[PDB]
């Protein structure tokens, strides 16, 4: 028992430590995206305006 | 039957035998067993503990 608490406290830890960690960078991966995207697409619509 | 002074011999071997016994015999024994009961709660108390 005392081993199987020990081994399942580390593999929770390391699990939660690692996913956490994979969610909130993925976060700012997806405000970059978005970011990006409106940086582009502003320029794309006055590029289509000014021809309009 | 007939009393005689071995009334007062064995009234010396007696409280010999019980100064003697009291100190060395009992202090020494019962402690394994206790040791044994200890040794199993404290176990069970540990994995418990570690279980919660």
């Amino acid at each position: 028992d005392l081993d199987l608490a020990k081994a399942s406290a580390t593999d929770q830890l390391k699990k939660a430590k690692a996913e956490a960690q994979v969610i909130i960078e993925q976060a700012n991966k997806r405000r970059s995206q978005i970011l990006d995207e409106a940086k582009a697409e502003a320029e794309q619509e006055r590029t289509k305006i000014v021809a309009q | 039957m007939n009393l005689n002074a071995t009334i007062l011999g064995q009234a010396i071997a007696f409280v010999l035998f019980v100064l003697f016994a009291m100190k060395y015999v009992w202090p020494p024994l019962m402690a394994a067993i206790e040791k044994r009961q200890k040794e199993i709660a404290d176990g069970l108390a540990s994995a418990e503990r570690a279980h919660k």
